[PDB]
C-alpha cells in the first residue's frame, strides 16, 4: 500500500497552504498529519483524519474521504516551513513521502559575511582555518569564493549548502584551510561571497 | 511530564547488530504503545515497529527478519535491536509514543503522539574522533555597526553530531550555530557564533559548550573578549 504526496506545496504569505495524501480507499483508513522543522523531530499535527491535539492551533485543519486526505493551513507564516508527512495503517504503517512546503513573496536580502583569522591556539598546533561565515540571506543560494592576496585558490577550501535560519533567512559557511606558513606568506586573504548576481567580499590579514 | 530519552548517538560497526534503548520518565510504560521510526539522511520516515508492554511487538514487515523490540517495565525503558546492519541503516531512530484506544472493535494505537529527539546512528569502520576547539576572538570592525561577533570553530571530529550552547544556555540570544561541513577527508567541522552589542562587549564572559556524544566528549571553551 502506498501513498502519495507532491514533493512540494508553496504559498504566499498569510494565505492558505493545501497539503494532499492520496492512496486507494484511503478514506476508509484514519489518517494522521506530522510536521518536521529543519533539525527537529517529526511532531503530531492531526489524528484521526480531523482531530487536533491541544498544542496545535485551530488554523491547521485535516479532512479524509474517498481517495483523498488534506491539510490545510490557514493564515500560513514563514515559521510554518517544515517538511509535513501523512500516515496511514494498512495491515502495518506506512508514511507518504512527505511535502516540503515552502512560503514564497518574501523580500529578497542580501547575506551578511563575517571572516575570522586562524586563532592563535590553532597556528600553534600548527594549523590554520579562515572561517566565513554567511547568514541573514534570501533567497537561499550562494557561491563561495576564496583569493589569496589576488588570486583564485581551489585546494582546501570546503563550503556548506546553505540552510534555513530562524528568522526564516538562510545561512551557510565556509572554511579554508592551509599551513602556518601559507598563512603567513601573503599579504591577504579574502573570502567572496555570490548572491542572485552580486558578490560581497570580505578580507583579512596576517598581524601581530 | 512524560519524556522520552534515546540511547546517545553514535557508531556501530558494519555487520554489527545495532543496540538502542528508550527511557521513559514521567510515567510509567504501561499506559502506551511504544515504536521505533527512523530517518535516514535527506529522506522520509520509515516505521520499524511497536510493542505494548503486555503483547507482542510486531514489525515492519521490510525489517521483520532483522528487527526485535522489547521492553523493561523495572527500568521503565524499551529497547531496539537491529542485526546486519549496513551504511543503509544510517540515520535518526525516534522513541516514540501511541496513544491506546478503543476504536472499530479493538484496543488500537491511535496516534504517534511524542516523538524523542532522536539519535543519530552512524554505520561505519572507521573510528570516532573527538573536536579541536578553537576560539573566533570577535574583530575591532563591525559591519553592521554596533555590534561584534565572537564564536567557537569546532574542528574535525566524527561521526556526527555535535550540539552547541554558550554560558551553558543562559546565551540565547544572538547565537547561531551553523549545521557541519563535510570535509573530503571525511572529518566534520562546524562553528557557532554570538553576535552582541559592541557596547555590551567584555561585560561577562562568553563560554561555548561543546557536546560530542559518540566520543564522549565536552568542551567548554572560554572566549576572551579581546581584537586583535
Amino acid at each position: 500500500y502506498e501513498l502519495t504526496q507532491p514533493l512540494s506545496v508553496s504559498v504566499s504569505p498569510g494565505q492558505t497552504a493545501i497539503f494532499t495524501c492520496s492512496g486507494d480507499n484511503l478514506g476508509d483508513k484514519y489518517v494522521c498529519w506530522f510536521q518536521q522543522r529543519p533539525g527537529q523531530s517529526p511532531m503530531l499535527l492531526i489524528y484521526q483524519d480531523n482531530k487536533r491535539p491541544s498544542g496545535i492551533p485551530e488554523r491547521f485543519s485535516g479532512s479524509n474521504s474517498g481517495n483523498t486526505a488534506t491539510l490545510t493551513i490557514s493564515g500560513t507564516q514563514s515559521t510554518d516551513e517544515a517538511d509535513y508527512y501523512c500516515q496511514t495503517w494498512d495491515s502495518t504503517v506506512v508514511f507518504g513521502g512527505g511535502t516540503k512546503l515552502t512560503v514564497l513573496g518574501q523580500p529578497k536580502a542580501a547575506p551578511s559575511v563575517t571572516l575570522f583569522p586562524p586563532s592563535s591556539e590553532e597556528l600553534q598546533a600548527n594549523k590554520a582555518t579562515l572561517v566565513c561565515l554567511i547568514s541573514d540571506f534570501y533567497p537561499g543560494a550562494v557561491t563561495v569564493a576564496w583569493k589569496a592576496d589576488s588570486s583564485p585558490v581551489k585546494a582546501g577550501v570546503e563550503t556548506t549548502t546553505p540552510s534555513k535560519q530562524s528568522n526564516n533567512k538562510y545561512a551557510a559557511s565556509s572554511y579554508l584551510s592551509l599551513t602556518p606558513e601559507q598563512w603567513k606568506s601573503h599579504r591577504s586573504y579574502s573570502c567572496q561571497v555570490t548572491h542572485e548576481g552580486s558578490t560581497v567580499e570580505k578580507t583579512v590579514a596576517p598581524t601581530e | 511530564q512524560v519524556q522520552l530519552q534515546e540511547s546517545g548517538p553514535g557508531l556501530v560497526k558494519p555487520s554489527d547488530t545495532l543496540s538502542l534503548t528508550c527511557t521513559v520518565s514521567g510515567g510509567s510504560l504501561s499506559s502506551f504503545y511504544w515504536s521505533w521510526i527512523r530517518q535516514p539522511p535527506g529522506k522520509g520516515l520509515e516505521w520499524i515497529g511497536y510493542i505494548y508492554y503486555s503483547g507482542s511487538p510486531n514489525y515492519s514487515p521490510s525489517l521483520e527478519s532483522r528487527v526485535t523490540m522489547s521492553v523493561d517495565t523495572t527500568r521503565n525503558q524499551i529497547s531496539l535491536k537491529l542485526d546486519s546492519v549496513t551504511a543503509a541503516d544510517t540515520a535518526v531512530y525516534y522513541c516514540v509514543r501511541a496513544s491506546r484506544s478503543y476504536y472499530w472493535g479493538s484496543y488500537r494505537p491511535t496516534a504517534f503522539d511524542s516523538w524523542g529527539q532522536g539519535t543519530l546512528v552512524t554505520v561505519s569502520s572507521a573510528s570516532t574522533k573527538g573536536p579541536s576547539v578553537f576560539p573566533l576572538a570577535p574583530s575591532s570592525k563591525s559591519t553592521s555597526g554596533g555590534t561584534a561577533a565572537l564564536g567557537c570553530l569546532v574542528k574535525d571530529y566524527f561521526p556526527e553530531p555535535v550540539t552547541v550552547s554558550w554560558n551553558s544556555g543562559a546565551l540565547t540570544s544572538g547565537v547561531h550555530t551553523f549545521p557541519a561541513v563535510l570535509q573530503s577527508s571525511g572529518l566534520y567541522s562546524l562553528s557557532s557564533v554570538v553576535t552582541v552589542p559592541s557596547s555590551s562587549l567584555g561585560t561577562q564572559t562568553y563560554i561555548c559548550n561543546v557536546n560530542h556524544k559518540p566520543s564522549n566528549t565536552k568542551v567548554d571553551k572560554k572566549v576572551e573578549p579581546k581584537s586583535c
